[PDB]
Order: structure tokens, then sequence, then C-alpha cells
């Protein structure tokens, strides 16, 4: 007959737990996907585009439109997420120095934490004390990272590890081939010889020999953080339950509904005012198009890079608009309000 | 008595409400929201509602003073009341 | 490993149930764990761990160690676990290599993890006297010479040793018995002076106690890389050499261990007399071939000397190295197309190379070849070194090289078969369970023939076996068949697959 | 709103909510900071700890967990912005009793 | 420009590569068989835990008639510690 | 039919506080599980006897009672075996409609296993002859909140005799 | 309209400071409550225009800068009202659109401007 | 020639199908020569010399087909058959030959041979799953997702 449905539950909130989403959770989570870089329609009706930000099925910022998804008027609709699908994996501002601790807390070919298996045990043991509180996990965090960054090797792999510094703008930069007043490594010899044919259709190659470090792009840190070995994740100080490390790395953008970015349709004049944050979301989809368009056009590999690490800057800027490592070259335009502006400030 | 309940003297700075206190939201809405946030998202961290700030914030009774004790309405009822019997088994 | 653990616990609950998985899946997530707070996590009774516990490291799925004041942890082999699913490739090789006694006596290993020599020729024995019949019995002497000639191929070897508790420490008894392996007992086969004929189920003190045997498996993956190898050199040059492969490989089986960069020198003399009379073949023709083979490209066998004529070593790293990177362009062929696997090969060849290189020695135009680089990029198979002319490392103002690593996507392809094979087993399951009403039907119609078949099975019911409505859902139930066939072979050969990616990724790990 | 130029109420000040609690009368003070604030509806699903709409759960794709709930209009706003940042709020919910 | 998407992606994108016809030959079918048979051998072995029945109510005599019996295995305790014994 | 174990808070407000707790709990409850079937449950009827129940909080909100009781209530679902005698309350082509009398008109029985004269030609034939019993196959539940049903079951009848009709 | 009578007598009354439709006949509310946008939001908050969010106002080559400068600095030392460059560049831009008046000499530019 | 014009740039772009029949044509002579070595069966090194075919043969073959208009040179039959390895069809087999009918490499002659594959299409090819193009966004309860992903329901329906 009728599906019977408690309407409500007479339950109190006991605390709130914390925890990143899998850009595939964010993916289930989120209703529609975002695909017109465009607002709305070429007509003088200004309708939104559908499937594209601003979107009625996604929330409702505007009295009399109510939400399409959830038959609620403009006052009940809670909103509903949408999700953008990136084509090369980005970085996160909340999670890059999170990736960087990481890489320097694991190896990048056999993966594991790099200590030694009592150090391990013993790190381990502390951490099953009951109760570890905040301070005491960074306390933690902070005496495996000095703790680990005094060695190479790892017990499963062994291969030698340099470290991992930030270079510049959303950069990883791991000097794998370090150069040495020593003798030289036999893996140094050979990484190096192997520029054959690079240097036979370009000699400049040849002087640039040195200062030519392994990079960890985001792919190549996404594919790692996929082979992590469950054993090490706790070791990580990450709680299972919460997440899994390659929900750091961000593929995925969850674009929130339209309860939150407000379209002020000035009556004054023949304009909306708009979030800085909409306007973030269409120049990334319309990056994600364009470099879709360039790959396949064939443009430059360094083209395509470039356009790589101006997604990651748009991404960046979205999350943070106040950044001190940005392409000062590469200018985005000027000043916005993003997510922590928000937050934060008075 | 509070200040030293810990057995080290504890100050009133933010750096004391960090120590003797916990909770996520408050140690974010002080200062620097961005990062304390993410390092505790990053940690796995779960906060309680216990506390009065952010019983304010999730808009639920406090604990303290009226919201201590629990209400029970003195009706007339017969717990576990007698049962009819089943005759198939 | 997430995929890993997800095939883990799949085949766990398959194989053996749902307490025993649950608790699997616990300890290879948790790792080194005591007993106690594995009863406490997995929120089941202290019985039910101990059922679990001893079920699997029955088998030998996991094991325990002892630790500071007395505690035993216990750990699980999710490398172990995943290995129960090569059974069928271990059974088909016995099979194929010697009689099918010894592939019942693999069959029986597997199925009850370690037995000894009573309990294992008397279920093989047993076994074996139904598929016969004449009232002919088998006795334990031919089951005894097949045991003991498995033992000694070491396909089969000892479980470790439960040590002598009156000579070492006599009084308070340890939490766990603390076994330690012996490696000059591992195939030393004790003796079983009776024989006798097993039951041939009518329905109407030990000897060997102590010792309990178990299939070695790293010979099987041994004897199968000696399979893959010895194939893939009659695929390319001759017959005749992958013959000599294998020769001087079977000579080298229990000369060498199985962790081994190179073989043991053999010498071409004692390869002629070694190798069988039916290849007829001449002593300057044996060293042409060795020689042209030292020559081929592939460098699969060696020369490491000129002593006792020709003398050769073979290459298992490289031969390993070689047939992984033939399985990636066979697998990039196959799903990205003929020229993409020409570029794959292509870079290959060419460690650092530029895009227009690449677009030149492919003779691929503009806007095609690229987008191949941009995609076989994209799946992680394709790495660029970001080469700067400053150390700022950072836009237009950097070089950018090709360079593919095998490691790495060898290591992202075992992942994609983990997960491919999680898909499969999950799709046959869900389409068992859908049709689960039908299999019952089926159970019943086959159930209504085999209950009372010879006592009053009269000929009257037996076209009342069709009378049951399943005569159209047959054909749905063929259908499912056949599909789950086909996935279970389909499994399978990708099972194959992964043995040849671990291997690398076996070999080239140390594990200093 | 701001003021009288723009017909807003008066500001309850951190002083006033300070005076407030130590007076205890924290169903008052609910009362006031969230009944005659920003009063909001929120439906949450024990199962995921996600937030949800007319008593169903989209991420568990169920509605055999959900639940009312009354909550300040701004939290809600900051339950959704911290989700936008990835950071995402799995609320566990316990009976009152 | 790149055209607007008015309709999305659709759930399966149609490949052009079909995947290739499997193994064929007497090994295949044995192996299939032998894997098909395994799969009963081990559910009607004790090893294989069988799931607690539920959800039954009453007592009648029929419980007598359709009675499912399997012999029960042992291990062997002194390779075992002894904390696991039932 | 079958009990089944309920347990369940309800709020009663205060303008019954004159009538004893356990009647307006009674009708609460009956007034609150009436023709509504539960998920992976069956079709709930009314209630039987309540067994527990316990303190009566009130709220800082509504200000009416909650009491959580423990009790037990009447629900139809079948064993996937038991025997039904129902009425033919429209036939689809595809499918027969029995409906249980005046229970519920949502059992539809696929046509598919009665003696090999099988077909529904739309002018409303009952069978193909040679009030309506019926075994039951399986149970089935879903959730129709798909959009800000749900229990039909399949229905078998093979071969029986039906000597008393055909 | 009334909802329940039906009336289509509905009409805006200001109450203590809140907007709301109510029926005249039944005295029923169909609609209150009002969102706008507060000076602290609207002074952050930056306009768009239609030109340069389809993406116009970027395919103005050199010459029609020049041209558009050019009418800028005529007005300007006319001491003209804004009004007046506004009205003088709009009338620029719907010139531009032939092509053979942007396909034309800088004297041609130059006097269009004048003109 | 190296840096302008060149034989497959023709209007400076280059020439696709040309190098797509050369590399056919020139593919289904080694095969033939390889298929008439094989029917041979004189000797397994007579067998390895007479599938051997030198690159002035195929050269001189490609030039009596004198399919191109542009005259292909000893270097560019060269790199042809080097993309016939690239592909895993052909070999290259380097003998010491100090002169002959090619007389171009040093000390020695170019002979490629056509070669069998080494190993046929291996696992994760016969399943969809091998590089799904929404492999990784296949999950256990996704949008897409092995119950209802219709690569199965295709691969299954065949
Ligand atoms: S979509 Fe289907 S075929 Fe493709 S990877 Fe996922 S489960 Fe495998
Ligand atoms: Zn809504
Ligand atoms: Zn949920
Ligand atoms: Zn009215």
């Amino acid at each position: 007959k009728e599906q019977f449905r408690e309407t409500d539950v007479a339950k109190k909130i006991s605390h709130i737990c914390f925890g990143m989403k899998s850009p595939e959770e964010m993916r289930q989570q989120a209703h529609i996907q975002v695909v017109s870089k465009n607002l709305y329609s070429q007509d003088n009706q200004h309708a939104p585009l559908l499937y594209g930000v601003l979107d009625h099925r996604m929330g409702t910022s505007e009295k009399d439109r109510p939400c399409e998804t959830c038959g609620k008027n403009l006052a009940d609709c809670l909103g509903h997420y949408g999700y953008i699908d990136l084509e090369l994996p980005c970085f996160h501002v909340g999670y890059f120095r999170a990736v960087i601790g990481i890489l320097q807390m694991i190896c990048k070919t056999c993966c594991h934490i790099m200590l030694s298996q009592e150090e391990k045990k013993q790190f381990l043991d502390y951490l099953k004390r009951p109760g570890l509180t905040y301070l005491q996990k960074r306390g933690l965090k902070k005496k495996i990272s000095d703790k680990c960054r005094k060695k190479n090797i790892c017990h499963h792999c062994g291969a030698f590890n340099g470290t991992v510094k930030k270079c510049g703008l959303l950069k990883i930069i791991h000097e794998k081939y370090k150069t040495n007043k020593k003798v030289v490594d036999p893996i140094v010899s050979n990484f190096l010889q192997s520029f054959e044919t690079a240097i036979e259709h370009n000699k400049e190659v040849e002087p640039l020999l040195g200062r030519a470090q392994e990079n960890l792009n985001p792919l190549v840190v996404l594919n790692l953080f996929k082979r992590i070995p469950a054993e090490d994740v706790p070791l990580l100080l990450m709680n299972p339950e919460a997440g899994k490390p390659s929900d750091l790395i961000l593929t995925r953008l969850l674009v929130p509904p339209l309860c939150i970015r407000p379209s002020v349709v000035s009556d004054l004049k023949s304009g909306t005012n708009e979030d800085d944050l909409t306007m973030k979301l269409t120049e990334i989809i319309f990056l994600n198009d364009v470099i879709k368009k360039h790959r396949i056009s064939g443009a430059k590999t360094q083209m395509i890079m470039e356009d790589w690490d101006f997604l990651q800057l748009q991404c960046a800027l979205y999350i943070n608009s106040e950044l001190s490592g940005i392409p000062l070259n590469m200018a985005p335009k000027k000043w916005t309000r993003g997510f922590v502006q928000r937050l934060k400030g008075k | 008595d509070l200040m030293t309940y810990k057995g080290e003297v504890l100050g009133i700075t933010r750096f004391g409400l960090a120590k003797m206190k916990e909770s996520v939201l408050m140690l974010a809405s002080f200062e620097k929201t961005a990062d304390h946030l993410f390092d505790a998202a990053y940690f796995g961290q779960k906060d309680s509602v216990c506390g009065v700030s952010e019983c304010i914030i999730m808009g639920i009774p406090m604990n303290i003073g009226t919201g201590l004790f629990k209400l029970l309405h003195k009706a007339d009822r017969d717990p576990n009341p007698p049962k009819r019997p089943l005759i198939f088994d | 490993t997430q995929a890993e653990i997800k095939l883990c616990s799949l085949l766990l609950q398959e194989h053996f149930g749902e307490i025993v998985e649950k608790i699997g899946v616990h300890l290879i997530r948790t790792g080194s764990q005591p007993l106690r707070v594995i009863a406490h996590d997995t929120g089941t009774s202290l019985d039910q761990v101990k059922k679990a516990l001893c079920v699997l490291v029955q088998h030998n799925l996991v094991s325990y160690q002892v630790h500071k004041r007395g505690v035993v942890e216990y750990e699980a082999q999710c490398s172990r676990v995943l290995r129960m699913l090569r059974y069928p490739r271990y059974i088909y090789t016995t099979k194929t290599l010697y009689s099918d006694t010894g592939e019942l006596i693999v069959e029986e290993l597997l199925l009850n993890g370690k037995l000894t020599m009573s309990a294992v020729v008397k279920k093989v024995a047993d076994r074996l006297t139904e598929t016969m019949e004449d009232g002919k019995t088998m006795d334990y002497a031919e089951v005894s010479n097949t045991f003991v000639r498995l033992a000694d191929t070491h396909f089969v070897q000892r479980c470790p040793s439960v040590p002598t508790t009156e000579n070492s420490d006599p009084g308070p008894p340890p939490p766990a018995p603390t076994l330690v392996i012996n490696e000059k007992d591992m195939y030393l086969v004790p003796k079983l002076s009776l024989i006798g004929k097993g039951k041939r189920r009518r329905s109407s003190p030990i000897p060997d106690d102590g010792i309990y045997w178990q299939a070695n498996l790293d010979r099987f993956h041994q004897h199968f890389r000696d399979q893959a190898i010895v194939s893939a050199v009659a695929n390319r040059m001759d017959q005749t050499s992958s013959e000599i492969v294998r020769t001087m490989l079977r000579m080298s089986e229990i000369t060498t261990s199985s962790s081994a960069p190179f073989t043991q020198p053999l010498s071409s003399n004692e390869i002629f007399r070694s190798l069988p009379v039916g290849y007829n073949i001449s002593k300057q023709v044996l060293d042409q071939y060795l020689t042209l083979l030292a020559d081929d490209p592939l460098e699969f066998v060696g020369k490491s000397g000129d002593s006792g004529g020709g003398m050769y070593v073979i290459n298992l790293h490289k031969a390993l190295a070689s047939l992984a990177t033939a399985t990636l362009e066979s697998v990039v062929q196959e799903r990205f197309g003929s020229r993409c696997a020409r570029i794959f090969r292509l870079v290959l060849q060419k460690k650092h190379i530029e895009q227009k290189q690449v677009e030149d020695f492919a003779m691929i135009p503009a806007k095609e070849a690229k987008d191949m680089l941009y995609k076989m990029l994209s799946e992680n198979f394709m790495s660029l070194q970001e080469i700067p002319k400053t150390p700022d490392h950072a836009p237009s103002r950097t070089f950018y090289l090709y360079t593919v690593n095998i490691l790495s996507a060898a290591r992202m392809l075992l992942h994609r078969c983990y997960k491919s094979i999680a898909n499969l087993i999950e799709r046959r399951q869900f389409e068992t369970k859908e049709n689960k009403r039908l299999l019952e039907k089926s159970q019943r119609v086959e159930a209504i023939i085999a209950s009372m078949q010879a006592t009053g099975a009269e000929e009257a019911q037996l076209q009342e076996i069709e009378e049951m409505i399943t005569a159209p859902e047959r054909q749905q139930l063929e259908t499912l068949k056949r599909n789950v066939n086909k996935l279970d072979a389909s499994e399978i050969q990708v099972d194959e697959t992964i043995f040849l990616l671990e291997s690398y990724i076996e070999c080239t790990m140390k594990r200093q | 709103t701001e003021g009288r130029s723009r017909d807003g109420g008066l500001r309850l000040g951190e002083m006033e909510r300070d005076c407030l609690i130590g007076y205890g009368a924290s169903m008052l003070l609910l009362e006031r900071l969230m009944i005659s604030s920003d009063a909001f509806e929120v439906d949450v699903c024990g199962q995921c700890g996600l937030l949800g709409y007319s008593g169903w759960c989209h991420y568990c794709k169920s509605s055999c967990h959900v639940s009312s709930l009354r909550i300040p209009y701004a939290c809600k706003l900051l339950f959704q912005e911290l989700q936008s940042m990835n950071i995402i709020p799995r609320l566990k919910l316990s009976k009152y009793n | 420009l790149p055209d607007v998407v008015l309709k999305p992606p659709p759930l399966f994108p149609d490949t052009d590569y079909k995947p290739v016809p499997l193994k064929t030959g007497e090994g295949e079918e044995y192996m299939l068989a032998l894997k098909q048979e395994l799969r009963e051998t081990m559910k009607r072995m004790p090893y294989f835990i069988e799931t607690p029945e539920e959800r039954q109510d009453i007592e009648r005599y029929s419980k007598r008639y359709m009675k499912v019996y399997k012999e029960e295995w042992i291990p062997d305790w002194r390779r075992l510690p002894r904390e696991m014994m039932p | 039919f079958v009990l089944v174990e309920m347990v369940d808070t309800v709020r009663i407000p205060p303008w019954q506080f004159e009538r004893k707790l356990n009647d307006s709990i009674a009708e609460e409850l009956n007034k609150k599980l009436a023709n509504k079937v539960v998920y992976n449950v069956g079709l709930c009827i009314c209630l039987f006897d309540i067994t527990k129940l316990e303190d009566a909080y009130v709220f800082p909100g509504d200000g009416a009672s909650h009491t959580k009781v423990h009790f037990r209530c009447v629900v139809f679902h079948p064993f996937l075996d038991e025997i039904l005698i129902g009425k033919i309350k429209g036939c689809s082509p595809e499918g027969v409609h029995v409906s249980l009398g005046f229970f519920d008109d949502i059992l539809i029985p696929p046509e598919s296993l009665q003696q090999p004269a099988k077909f529904d030609e739309a002018e409303q034939v009952w069978v193909w002859e040679y009030g309506e019993e019926i075994r039951f196959r399986v149970v089935d539940e879903s959730f129709v909140d798909t959009s800000p049903y749900t229990l039909v079951g399949s229905i078998s009848e093979p071969g029986l005799g039906l000597l008393s009709w055909w | 309209r009334c909802p329940d009578c039906g009336s289509t007598e509905l009409v805006e009354d200001s109450h203590y400071s809140q907007s709301q439709l109510v029926c005249s006949d039944c005295g029923c509310v169909v609609t209150e409550g009002v969102l706008t946008t507060t000076f602290s939001d609207e002074g952050n908050l930056r306009e768009v225009t239609y030109s340069r969010s389809t993406g116009e106002n970027e395919q103005v080559s050199r010459s029609q800068q020049r041209g558009l400068r050019r009418v800028r600095d005529l007005c300007r030392v006319l001491q003209l009202p804004p009004t007046f460059e506004d009205t003088a560049v709009a009338y620029y831009q719907q010139a531009y659109r032939h092509s053979g008046i942007r396909a034309a000499r800088l004297q041609k530019k130059e006097v269009l401007v004048g003109c | 020639r190296s840096v302008t014009g060149g034989a497959w740039y023709s209007d400076q772009d280059f020439e696709s199908e040309f190098v797509e029949v050369l590399n056919q044509q020139c593919f289904k002579f080694l095969q033939s020569k390889a298929e008439t070595a094989r029917e041979s069966k004189q000797n397994p090194m007579i067998q390895r010399n007479s599938s051997f075919a030198s690159s002035h043969e195929v050269w001189k073959y490609i030039c009596e087909l004198g399919i191109s208009k542009v005259e292909l040179s000893m270097e560019d039959i060269e790199t042809i058959l080097n993309t016939l390895i690239y592909d895993g069809k052909v070999e290259m087999t380097i003998i010491a030959a100090k002169e002959g009918t090619v007389g171009s490499v040093d000390g020695h002659m170019k002979l490629y041979r056509a070669v069998n594959p080494i190993i046929p299409p291996t696992g994760l090819v016969r399943a969809p799953c091998g590089l799904c193009p929404v492999f990784d966004d296949c999950h256990e309860g996704g949008e897409i997702s092995p119950s209802n992903c219709i690569y199965m329901t295709e691969w299954l329906e065949f």
C-alpha cells in the first residue's frame, strides 16, 4: 500500500565527525554534473543554462523560481550539490602542506612509511594510548617527521630518497638524483647517461644535466596515494573511517548550492551582482574545456603543463583567494572573496 | 583552581585556550580559520558538542543551568502492563 | 591496497564464511594485533574469534608472534590470501606433470592447509576409490610413492615444526607453541609401513604426529615462470631453443634458489647429454643455437665464461622484465590501439625523448600522436621529467622529457587487475544471488532424481522432471551458467597475467 | 538588517550572551538566538551522518535513518561552506533520553 | 568555442574495441568444471562455517525429519595455541 | 500474519493528560502504523500488546510528553510458502491481478506456470479452463520517496490439481 | 490570487517594515517576507555586464580602441557631460558593426568619430 | 632535406597515407618472404638466413612498385622498417657483412625479418574493466557500478 516513513526522531547531536570525502564519494553525493561554462541562455529571458552553474535544479537563489530537484519553497529548500570533473588532478591548498609531509613521510617507489620497524612499533604503541589529543597528535606527527627525515631508504624498497620541498607555485620537487661531492651513485649515472636522444635533439639539454630532478605532479602523487598500504595509514595519523589518503588529492569539485551563492539582479541596471565564487567556477569549467580542446588539437606539452598549473591556481584561488606564491606573469584578475575570506575576518 | 587543575599553570591566552580546551570550532573561530580547520580535518578529529560555545553554535540547549536536569511527566501509567497470551504458541 | 583488501574479503567470504572473513579483513587492515583487541574491535564473541583464527592458521593464511610480556599478536598474509585464486592452476599443472593421484594430493593439501602422511594418503586413497569401479582397490603404496615424489620435487614442503618443549624451557608453557621451520626436513618424507584400502563410502597410534605438509607454492611459481619463459622463447626464436632453455632450467630447478638474479653456470656439453633423445640435434647446432640466443636482443641467456666449451647462464630478472614489458605493450595495444602501441614501444626504446621526436620517429602526424601521448600520460602509464633551465622549475621555461618506468606501470596494472577481478566476482555473485530462486528450483528438480534414484525410482516420474515450470527458465539458467562460466574462465585467465606482474614486482624487490 | 535606516533589529552582543549564560537561562538563550534570529529545519541520516532533505538521504540513497532537527540557519550555512572545502561534517546523532 | 552540453555524457560511452574471445580447449573446460565442483566441495566441507539459521518461531516433530547432518573436523591442538580451545 | 517486536518513541500532546497513558499510547500507535507497510518487514495492521512503557520525558521544545515503548503488533508478511485465498480483481495480459479479500490489490501473479494453456488475451480471462488460491513466491520492498508499490511480491499457481475448481 | 475564494484582488501594502501580499476580500496572506541585498554586501559584490559575461569587450582591436579613446578625449576637451560621452561611444560601437566601416583608413575613422 | 622540405613533407605537411601504404605493403613483402622461408624447411640456420631480407632488396622492391612519387632512399625504407619494428611485428638483426648490395653500413648490413608477437593479448582485455574509460569512476555503489555497468551488459550479452 503506502511506504511508512517516520517524519521525525527526538534525537540530539552527540558530536561532529570531521573528515574528507573522496572525489568519488564526492561524485556520488552530487546530483548533476556542471558542464556549461556560461551562466544564462542567449535569449532575453536570461534563462540559466542547464547542467551548468546557477541551474535551478541546484538549490535556489531567487524567490520566484523554486528548487527543481526538490519541490520546496526558496526558504524550505536546503540545497543540492553539483560536481565538476577535472581532466587533470589538482593539489589542495589546505592539503598542500599535508601532501608534502606525507611525501616526506613515505617513499616514492615502495610508498610505505619510512621508519625502522622498531620505530614503527614504538609509535604504534604510543598511539594506542587512549584519548590522544589534538596537540598530542601534532607532536606525534612532528616526532615521526624528525625521525623519518634522518634516513634515506625504506625497509620495503631500499630506494634512495632525497628531501621533498615546495618550489614556487603549488609545485613539489623531490631531488632523487642528489648531487654529491663524493663518488656518484650508479643509479645517478644511469639516469644522467640516458639523456642521449634529448642531447641529440637539443645540445642545451646537456648543460641542464644538473638541477633537473624528480618533480611530483598531482597525477603521479595520486597514483602513489592509491597504492598506499592500509597498515601504514594509522601511522600516518590518518583515521581510516574519516578518509583514505587518496582523498587528499582533489580531482573533483563540489559546487555548493545556490543558497551560498547569491545572484542579486540589480533592477536599477541591466545586470546581476554575482559572487566571485561563481565566476571562478565558470573559469574552472572554461579551463577544463580548453584543456580538452588543446589535448584534441595537440598543442605543446609545455602549454598543456601551463594549462594544468593555471587550473591548479584557479582551484587554489577558489579555495582561498589570498596566496603568496602565484604566477606573477600570468596575472589572473583582481582581488576576490573566497571561502576562507567568508570564514575568517571580523 | 581552573588555572592549575592540569598540574601546570596555564594562561588565559590563545595558547592556553588551545591547551585546556579542544573544540575544533572554537580554535578555528579564534584566529586563522583555514589552517586550523584543515589541520583538524587532516587529523580526522571528532569534536564533541558538550561545550556551551558549540551548543549555541549548534543550536542545542546548554547543559549548564536549567539544561542540566531532565524532566519527567508524572502521568498515570502502568509499566509492563499485563500481556494478552498467545494460544497458538 | 584497498582493491587488494576488497578482493581478499570477497575470496574469504566465498571460500570459508562470514565471521572468518571479518577477522581476516580486520587483520589485513590492522596488521599485527592481539586476540582480545581483535574480538573487541570486530564486535565478535571470543569463541567466534577462536574459530576464525583456527580455520585461518590451519590453512596458513595467518600467523602469530610473541612480544613483550608474552603477548600473542596475530598477523595476516594478504598475498597468501590471494594465493587461493591460483589453486586451480596448481591443480592443472600437477595433473599435467604427474598422475591424478598427485592432483588429488595437492588439492587436499590446498583444501586442508597442512596434513600428515597418514591423513593425506588416507584422504587421497578414499577420493581415488570412487573414481573407479568393479571392486578394484587403491593401496597406500602408490599414493605414498606419488607423495614422496611430489615432496622431493619440492612441490610439497613440511610445515614449520613444533619445537621440543621438553628440551627447551620445561615448566610454564608459553601462550603459543612458537613453531619453528627447519630447512633440512621440509622434504624429509617419513615412512608409512602400513598399507590399506580406502572405504568406498558404504555408510553402513598415529605414526606421523607432529609433522605436517603443505603445498609449496614457491615451487609452483618457479615452474610457472619456467613455463612462461619457454613459451616466450618458443614464440620468438624456435621450439628447439625453448627446449634447451627448459632443459637447463630443469637442471637448475633444485640447484638454484627461488630468488636468484642469475642461474647456475651450465655448459653446453652437459646440455647435450641432458637433452632428451627425441630432439635429434648435433653439438655444433647446439653451439650455434646457444650463441645466437646469447646474441638475441631479448638477452634471456648469457655466456658468463668460456670454460667447459659453451657455458651459459640465464637472466631471470631480465627475462621477467621483458615478459612484463611484452604484457604491458599487449594490453596498451589492445585498449588504445596499434599506433599508440607503436608510440609506447618507441618511448620504451628511447628512455628520454621529446614530443616532436616521437612524432618524427613514429611517423604519426600532429593532433593524432599528441592525443595518444596525453591520454597514455593521464592513465598513469607515462611520466614527464620537467627539466628546467633555472631551478625555479616553474612555467613555460623548462623542457618536458617523456620517460616511462616499467615498475610503476606494472604496479598500477596489478592494482587494476585486482579491481577487475573484484568486479568480476561481484558480478558473478550478484547474478547468482538474483537467480537463487531458479537455482533452488533446479536443485529440487535434480533432487527428485537423485533422492530415491535407484530404490523405487519409477520411470513415470522421469517425464515429470520437465513438468516443473523451469522449462523456459532453463534458458535463463543456461545463459547464467555460460555467463558464470565465461566470467570464471576470464577471471582465471586474468589471474595468469597477475603472476607475471607480481613476479617482476617480487624479483625487482630484494627486501633488505 | 543593520539598524533603523535598514529597519534592522537590535544585536545580541557577546556580552549579553555572557550575562544570559551567567544566569543559566538555557532555553531563553536558545530561543532568543535560534528561534528569534534564524530557525531552520534539517534532516540527518544516522547511517551516513550527512544532511538530508524532506526525510530522504541522497548519499545513502535511503530514508530509513532520517530525522528532524531544528538548527540555526547560520549553522547550516557553515556546514555547507565547510562541505565545499571537502571538509565533510558527519553528524553523529544521539537520543535525547 | 566548444559546444555547450545540452544532455550529459551517457552512463556508458560505447567502445570501439571489443573483448577478445576466451581460450578454447579441453584444458579450459576442465578448469571450469573443476572450479565449479570445488565450489560445492568447499561448501559441503566442515571448514565452511554455516551461517546460523534464525527467525524460526515454534516447535514441531517435523524438525527431526528435515535434519541436515555433516561431520565436524578438529584441528591439531599441539600446533595451535591453547588459548583458542572452544 | 505474524507479531513483530516494535520499538518506538510516542509523542502525546498535553491535552490528553487526563486519560491513562497506556490507552493514549495505544490509540496513537494505531493511528501511527495503520495501512502503512514497513520496509523489509511487511504490511502492519494493528497493535496487539504493549510490553515495556518507561519514563515519560518532556523536552524543552514542544512541551508535550514523549515515551519510548516496546510493544507487539501484527503484520502481513508470508514466509514464501503460505497458502492464500484471494479474488481476481483484474487481469493484465502479461499477468493476472489477484486481490486478497478486502486486504490489498497489490499482489500481482505473472501468469507463467499454470497448465500449458497460458494466455490472457485482454478480455478479462480468469484461467484457460481444462475464490482463487495462491502460493506466494517472494516478497519485496522499496523506498517510494525517490521524488520530493513497495510491497507487491510474486505469486505462482502451479498444477495444484484444484479439483474444487478445475 | 486567493487560494480559497479565488479573488484576484491581491494588493501590496506596507506593514511595520514588512512587505507582504494580502487579499482584501478575506484578509488572508498569500506571500510574506522579502529578501534584499544589504549595503555591507552591495559594497563588496561586483556588478557584471552582459558584454563581459558573454565575452564581449575583448573583441576590441587596436583600431577600435584608438577610435573610442579619440571619441573620449574629444568629448572631454569640449567639456561635455558624461551622458554625451556615453551616447557618443554607444553610437561609435553601433557604427563599427559594418564591414566597410571598420575596414577604412585613419582619416575615415577620425571623420567618423567627428560625425 | 633533414630540416627543410622532405619526402614525407609535401607543402611542408606530413604525408600520412604515404607512410601507411608503404608500411603495409613492405610488411606484406616481409611476411610473404618469411612464409616462403618457413615453408622452405631446408635447415633452421638456412631458415633463419632465407627469412632475412636486406634493406637494399626491400628498397628495390619498393622502387619496382614505384607507388610513391618521391623516390625513397635507402635510409627512408630503413625508417619505414623501423616503424614496423616499433609495431612489434618485425625485428632488426644486424649481421657482419663488410660489403654487399647495401654497402652503406660500415662492415655490416641491415636485415629485417617478420616475426610473430611474443605474447597474444594477455588477460584483462577479455574483460571490459581493462583500462575502461570509466574504470576510475567505476564504483561499488556509484552512478556507474558493475551491477549496472553496461560494459558487462554488452560483453555478457555477446
Ligand atoms: S565500468 Fe564496468 S568494465 Fe569498466 S572498469 Fe568499471 S566495472 Fe569494469
Ligand atoms: Zn532543496
Ligand atoms: Zn545517509
Ligand atoms: Zn480569501
